[PDB]
RNA sequence: GCUGAAAGCAUCUAAGCACGAAACUUGCCCCGAGAUGAGUUCUCCCUGACCCUUUAAGGGUCCUGAAGGAACGUUGAAGAC
RNA sequence: GAUGUCGGCUCAUCACAUCCUGGGGCUGAAGUAGGUCCCAAGGGUAUGGCUGUUCGCCAUUUAAAGUGGUACGCGAGCUGG
RNA sequence: GUGAAGAGGGAAACAACCCAGACCGCCAGCUAAGGUCCCAAAGUCAUGGUUAAGUGGGAAACGAUGUGGGAAGGCCCAGACAGCGUCGAGUCGGCCUGCGCGGAAGAU
């Protein structure tokens, strides 16, 4: 997981979604690119 | 429930390997059921039990009739224990230190021995300042008890020099060595506290 | 929306029961039940799904309680199948009633009392079949047991959902 | 002349009983506060308690909107450094759920003697059910 | 994580459901009804005359002196008092 | 028309930007053992040599030897290098 | 300009901000700033919207299918967009703007 203010798409399977009122990128392709805004 | 006793005094028991075993005796007596407390009088499952023989000029009318009521003779105390869901007593049953037959450790709770006023060295294992070095009427004295301006108090709980033992304490998970029912007598591994005479609740160990 | 906008057809056996916001499906295999979200219009053939009023949600929820209900037919008409596999040596599971027992490397054994209404079965030591009626019970319980030893990603061992691609990386 | 003033003597005192089931917590306790002090009487004196007894009963179903039900936090201090004690409102709910009611209604009344007497004519209840039959409190709907 | 729409897909979440830590609430120990919101239970004790005036939780007398308490004494592994 | 000062000693108390222990995501995570980030403040969190030292270096421990605030906490508490 | 040398009302408290300049008395009335659910005087006032964050009631670059409004496009029953030729209705992402969200750790 990487929390960071500033989360994006980093590849096409990226998708963004909120849950709890948290921006989150979720990846079905590389956990690497699972990201949470804080 | 547990049972009301008296600590007799501690010895040990020699096993036949050659282990020295500390033990409290402690004289448990018949505890006569004074009381049932049930949940549409009183609120909540208790037995209220007497041990001992007190003398008839110090039980009071008020005491005698509660004891009348029974139909048991004057202990020296009224001792309540909470019941369990299953657990029924009547009123006048007697019930022997055979309760603990089966149980393999109990909780003993008596009152400490007094220590009367006592310094913080001694109540709270505080440190001793230097006893030269220059030490000016300062050896066993507290030191700082608080901070300064902020927060300019003292805080609640500061261990300070004060009354110390004389109050409830339990042991638990304390050892049966030995259920002697024949001379009311419990053996139980290791120290309990309070002096030899006091009184001591004894109860089968809560934690386990 | 255009899920709620579908109406679920009903098959024949399988008796509806709608009252207030709660549901029941009862068939063959079995009776299922669900209270819809309060702002959720269902129309009996076909259940119909449209949103009721003074609501901003609506169709989301109509949407919702069209799938849950379509499901919910399926699952006392055909059932739901889930089937796990076993990898890694020296890993087996044995059914014993409703609980399953699971051989998963550890140095205890693993005892999973599968849930009312969920039977399974192991054809072999190295897989379970999940049956039941409720969809959600079902994907729960198959979670739960994977969940014992989720498929590692350097040789795939584990509990792994039979469907499941587990992608295996190389060590450094 | 002189203006009247209610006197603790002679002043009439009503019971009430109120169901708190389902009423917005705040919505129920300015209500509740209003009528302890006696603001709807016109012998309304501050100096004076002039107010009703009021039984609520459900207190443990009182509403509140929003995520206070999870969110709503009571704090208090204990007294003893770092003693910052927490609750959520649906923890005081489980635990003590007339203390929901009665903590509203504390803070809505009056600081000081004739407050604290205010509040002592309130009498709430967890459940459906009072012991003050004898009283004959009258149904007051908020 | 499950189921799952909004968004035919996907999505742990919006409805619903499940896990999840020495933190939190309990469980363990001690204090604790001045908890003036002063609680409960059990037991014990007292079942006399009389007259005023401000007729009222009014006042005084004669008789009575309970349960129990205190005091005093001998004291205590209780205690500065 | 005085708000006693560095360091030590005694006694602390809070914050969390967590040193250890607890939970977890990612790893260029095989295992072991790390790295990094997230959650977590319950409790715990060296003794010595040198020096007035705080610190530091050094020796040897430890699960760890946390970072800060508190009149750079604490002389109507001690010391006075 | 005010305080100094200025009281009163408001801004929780608050010389210097806002309202306003106290000759004395009144258990009359109207207003100012500021207010009108309870503490606490006065709208639980009316009508139309927005917000779901207790935002309101602390904090930026920057991040995001939060949500409202407006103008204009691309593609689309010569079948679009998504899922698997099929499928029958919209879909796509820039623009401007309102209100929210993360970014957001401190010591009694
Ligand atoms: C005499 C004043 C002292 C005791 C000490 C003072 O320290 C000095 O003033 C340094 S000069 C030094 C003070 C004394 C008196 C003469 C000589 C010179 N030395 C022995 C010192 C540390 C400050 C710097 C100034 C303020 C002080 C109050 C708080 C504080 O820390 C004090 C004063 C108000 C205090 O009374
Ligand atoms: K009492
Ligand atoms: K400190
Ligand atoms: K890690
Ligand atoms: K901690
Ligand atoms: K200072
Ligand atoms: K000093
Ligand atoms: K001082
Ligand atoms: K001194
Ligand atoms: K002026
Ligand atoms: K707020
Ligand atoms: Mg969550
Ligand atoms: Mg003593
Ligand atoms: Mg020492
Ligand atoms: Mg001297
Ligand atoms: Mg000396
Ligand atoms: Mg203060
Ligand atoms: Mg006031
Ligand atoms: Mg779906
Ligand atoms: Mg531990
Ligand atoms: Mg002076
Ligand atoms: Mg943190
Ligand atoms: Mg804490
Ligand atoms: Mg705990
Ligand atoms: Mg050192
Ligand atoms: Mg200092
Ligand atoms: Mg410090
Ligand atoms: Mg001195
Ligand atoms: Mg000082
Ligand atoms: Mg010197
Ligand atoms: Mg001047
Ligand atoms: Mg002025
Ligand atoms: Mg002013
Ligand atoms: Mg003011
Ligand atoms: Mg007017
Ligand atoms: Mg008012
Ligand atoms: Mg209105
Ligand atoms: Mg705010
Ligand atoms: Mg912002
Ligand atoms: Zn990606």
């Amino acid at each position: 997981m990487k929390v960071r203010a500033s989360v994006k798409k980093l590849c096409r399977n990226c998708k963004i979604v909120k849950r709890d009122g948290v921006i989150r990128v979720i990846c079905s392709a590389e956990p690497k690119h699972k990201q949470r805004q804080g | 429930i547990g049972l009301v006793g008296k600590k007799v005094g501690m010895t040990r028991i020699f096993t036949e390997d050659g282990v020295s075993i500390p033990v409290t005796v402690i004289e448990v007596e018949a505890n006569r059921v004074t009381q049932v407390k049930d949940l549409a009088n009183d609120g909540y499952r208790a037995i209220q039990v007497t041990t001992g023989a007190k003398k008839a000029n110090r039980v009071t009318k008020p005491e005698a009739g509660h004891f009348a009521k029974a139909g048991v003779e004057a202990g020296r105390g009224l001792w309540e224990f909470r019941l369990a869901e299953g657990e029924e007593f009547t009123v006048g049953q007697s019930i022997s230190v055979e309760l603990f037959a089966d149980v393999k450790k109990v909780d003993v709770t008596g009152t400490s021995k007094g220590k009367g006023f006592a310094g913080t060295v001694k109540r709270w294992n505080f440190r001793t300042q230097d006893a030269t070095h220059g030490n000016s009427l300062s050896h066993r004295v507290p030191g700082s008890i608080g901070q300064n301006q902020t927060p300019g108090k003292v805080f609640k709980g500061k261990k300070m020099a004060g009354q110390m033992g004389n109050e409830r304490v339990t042991v638990q998970s304390l050892d049966v060595v030995r259920v002697d029912a024949e001379r009311n007598l419990l053996l139980v591994k290791g120290a309990v506290p309070g002096a030899t005479g006091s009184d001591l609740i004894v109860k089968p160990a809560v934690k386990a | 929306s255009r899920v709620a906008k579908a109406p679920v057809v009903v098959p024949a056996g399988v008796d509806v029961k709608i009252n207030g916001q709660v549901i029941t499906i009862k068939g063959k295999n079995g009776e299922l039940t669900r209270t819809l979200n309060d702002a959720v219009e269902v129309k009996h053939n076909t259940l119909t799904f449209g949103p009721r009023d003074g609501y901003a949600d609506g169709w989301a929820q109509a949407g919702t309680a069209r799938a849950l209900l379509n499901s919910m037919v399926i699952g006392v008409t055909e059932g739901f199948t889930k089937k796990l596999q076993l990898v890694g040596v020296g890993y087996r599971a044995a059914v014993k009633g409703n609980v399953i027992n699971l051989s998963l490397g550890f140095s205890h054994p693993v005892d999973h009392q599968l849930p009312a209404g969920i039977t399974a079965e192991c054809p072999t030591q190295t897989e379970i079949v999940l049956k039941g009626a409720d969809k959600q019970v079902i994907g729960q319980v198959a979670a739960d047991l994977r969940a014992y030893r989720r498929p590692e990603p350097y040789k795939g061992k584990g509990v792994r959902y039979a469907d499941e691609v587990v992608r295996t990386k190389e060590a450094k | 002349m002189k203006t009247f003033t209610a006197k603790p003597e002679t002043v009439k005192r009503d019971w009430y009983v109120v169901d708190a089931t389902g009423k917005t917590l705040g919505r129920l306790a300015t209500e509740l506060a209003r009528r302890l002090r006696g603001k709807h009487k016109a012998e309304y004196t501050p100096h004076v308690d002039t107010g009703d007894y009021i039984i609520v009963l459900n207190a443990d179903k009182v509403a509140v909107t929003g995520n206070k039900r999870t969110d709503k936090v009571y704090y208090h201090h204990t007294g003893h450094i770092g003693g910052i004690k927490q609750a959520t409102f649906e923890e005081m709910i489980a635990r003590r759920p007339e203390r929901v009611i009665e903590i509203a209604v504390k803070g809505m009344l009056p600081k000081g003697p004739l407050g604290r007497a205010m509040f002592r004519k309130l009498k709430v209840y967890a459940g459906n059910e009072h012991n003050h039959a004898a009283q004959q409190p009258q149904v007051l709907d908020i």
